[PDB]
């Protein structure tokens, strides 16, 4: 009955682009909630399927913690119901959603003078992401009627796309990095708790 | 007009010019880069800058772009003729998340010879005056400026009710033709012993007459 | 290799209904970020609607719940179904491909030709047509299009074969409601007897096809 290692996924030194976003999962611990109140650091906080508060005296078959980096303008996609690029093509929530999103800005950190272009989002795609979907793959998008053939040009565009984080960004372009704690319940016996 | 740019700007051939395109802390203030588009008259626009500098495939190099803070400009070096037509900045707006664009810029290319204006007046058709209808036509072509002022008279008296007047445009040969038209009752056509157009141009008045 | 054709433009009561279609070839439209901006006359550029590759659509706050920007594989074309029109929704429409490949923010990097909406009670109305019978070593003639409704007309000579001295003007709109345009053409005096001079006029929002021959008095 050892601790739940949120330590490791919420004060990770390196952050997964938002398009190839990481996942811990979480299981056989007790969790200290107590992290998330007390921190001041955060500039999100919103839950969804539970009580904000009530998550100490609360129990869970599993918790899911997934990392990425955004920009500001782009945290209000990271909550159900929502859409755009970054809802559409690179993490969505289902609508039934039970969990937790978490941000704070990490400007002093993911930002470099002439931009850190390290942090990548998925441009385009023929479909939404379903949700909790990793899409991963770097295929030349086909806007036109013809194949691309491997070669991009016109109609035929790598689908990943920079940030160019520099400091100087306006908060709307300054980077993010996002938690997303789902609270899974299983008819199985829980393992996360109190 | 949310991103904010002159509505004209001026320049002679082989000059260059440079047209702002000033936002705020929600656009260009914001990181949203600002793109540019070019649209003759009558047309439809065609993507010149985008991504602040970026030249699309078929831009020669004269367009060139920047940013700074909360404003952006286009420079057009090398200034040609073809260049006289209308230049729109776009961005997007993060307070309310909707492209924006500016409210455009109208560019006249100046530095050419002055050219006087051709007048012909023609007077109401026969087919017109059946019709009970009575139109005075007062063409005027070949200028350089496009800067015109009509002035009718019926006899000796001027007239000033029932004119409509043309905005300048370019011919197809680059000088600029504008078209004046007076209104008349077939009996008032009938009632006076002439009418006249006169075009002044720059300092110097062309007048064309008509009678029944 | 690639294009954009909009149509399905008129003139519609206050209220009424339209559905604009774009017509695309190259573009596959279903897998691009599609748009609809619009210009009211005489007046700057608008954004209206767009749809997402992956389905997604957004829409001008003065468009909101009244206009629909739907796509179909089949024709391979773009709509963009407009209710309750007011006059303020009087515009060119334009459709357009939108990316955002090398920016922060998206752009129109392809445009269509564009088809005019016009909302107003007024009442299509035919243009008159009448000659401008030659006056002053060269001549002018023309036609006089009169007190038509609404815009545009489109003007030519000789179906459209005689091109030299030929200029159509910006139409008026007279202190009626009514547009009123001249195309003249300047041609050699000594021509006068011996070429013909027949101008072609066209009012597709009154199904109006005029001609008429210009002859000298
Ligand atoms: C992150 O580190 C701080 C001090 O460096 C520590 O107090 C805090 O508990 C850590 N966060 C988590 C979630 O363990």
């Amino acid at each position: 009955t050892n601790l739940c290692p949120f330590g490791e996924v919420f004060n990770a030194t390196r952050f997964a682009s938002v398009y190839a976003w990481n996942r811990k999962r979480i299981s056989n611990c007790v969790a200290d909630y107590s992290v998330l109140y007390n921190s001041a650091s955060f500039s999100t906080f919103k839950c969804y399927g539970v009580s904000p508060t009530k998550l100490n005296d609360l129990c869970f078959t599993n918790v899911y913690a997934d990392s990425f980096v955004i920009r500001g303008d782009e945290v209000r996609q990271i909550a159900p119901g929502q859409t755009g690029k970054i809802a559409d093509y690179n993490y969505k929530l289902p609508d039934d959603f039970t969990g937790c999103v978490i941000a704070w800005n990490s400007n002093n950190l993911d930002s470099k003078v002439g931009g850190n272009y390290n942090y990548l989002y998925r441009l385009f795609r023929k479909s939404n992401l379903k949700p909790f979907e990793r899409d991963i793959s770097t295929e030349i998008y086909q806007a036109g009627s013809t194949p691309c053939n491997g070669v991009e040009g016109f109609n035929c565009y790598f689908p990943l796309q920079s940030y160019g984080f520099q400091p100087t960004n306006g908060v709307g372009y300054q980077p993010y990095r996002v938690v997303v704690l789902s609270f899974e319940l299983l008819h199985a016996p829980a393992t996360v708790c109190g | 007009s949310v991103l904010t740019q002159p509505p004209s700007v001026s320049g002679a051939p082989g000059q260059r010019v440079t047209i702002s395109c000033t936002g705020s802390s929600s656009n260009i203030g914001a990181g949203y880069d600002v793109h540019w588009y070019q649209q003759l008259p009558g047309t439809a626009p065609k993507l010149l800058i985008y991504g602040n500098s970026n030249r699309p495939s078929g831009v020669p190099d004269r367009f060139s772009g920047s940013k700074s803070g909360t404003s952006a400009s286009l420079a057009i070096t090398g200034l040609q003729a073809e260049d006289e037509t209308d230049y729109y900045c776009q961005s997007c707006d993060s307070s309310l998340s909707v492209v924006v664009f500016g409210g455009g810029t109208k560019l006249t290319v100046l530095g050419q010879p002055k050219a006087a204006p051709s007048v012909t007046l023609f007077p109401p058709s026969s087919e017109e005056l059946q019709a009970n209808k009575a139109t005075l036509v007062c063409l005027i072509s070949d200028f350089y400026p496009g800067a015109v002022t009509v002035a009718w008279k019926a006899d000796s008296s001027p007239v000033k009710a029932g004119v409509e007047t043309t905005t300048p445009s370019k011919q197809s040969n680059n000088k600029y033709a504008a078209s004046s038209y007076l209104s008349l009752t077939p009996e008032q056509w009938k009632s006076h012993r002439s009418y006249s157009c006169q075009v002044t141009h720059e300092g110097s008045t062309v007048e064309k007459t008509v009678a029944p | 290799e690639v294009q954009l054709v909009e149509s399905g433009g008129g003139l519609i009561q206050p209220g009424g209904s339209l559905r604009l279609s774009c017509a695309a070839s190259g573009f596959i439209v279903s897998s691009n970020y599609m748009s609809w901006v619009r210009q009211a006359p005489g007046k700057g550029l608008e954004w209206v609607s767009i749809i997402y590759s992956g389905g997604s659509t957004y829409y001008a706050d003065s468009v909101k719940g009244r206009f629909t920007i739907s796509r179909d594989n089949s024709n391979n074309t773009l709509y963009l179904q407009m209710n309750s029109l007011r006059a303020e929704d009087t515009a060119v429409y334009y459709c357009a491909r939108a990316l955002q490949v090398g920016a922060t923010s998206d752009y129109f990097d392809y445009w269509g030709q564009g088809t005019l909406v016009t909302v107003s009670s007024a009442s299509t109305k035919g243009p008159s047509v009448f000659p401008l019978a030659p006056s002053s070593g060269t001549a002018a003639l023309g036609c006089l299009v009169k007190d038509y409704f609404p815009e545009p007309v489109t003007v030519s000579w000789n179906s459209g074969a005689l091109t030299s001295g030929v200029h159509t003007f910006p139409a008026v709109l007279q202190s009626s409601g009514l547009y009123s345009l001249s195309s003249v053409v300047t041609v050699p005096s000594s021509s006068l007897g011996t070429q013909t001079y027949i101008c072609n006029v066209n009012h597709k929002p009154s199904n109006t096809k005029v001609d008429k021959k210009v002859e000298p008095k």
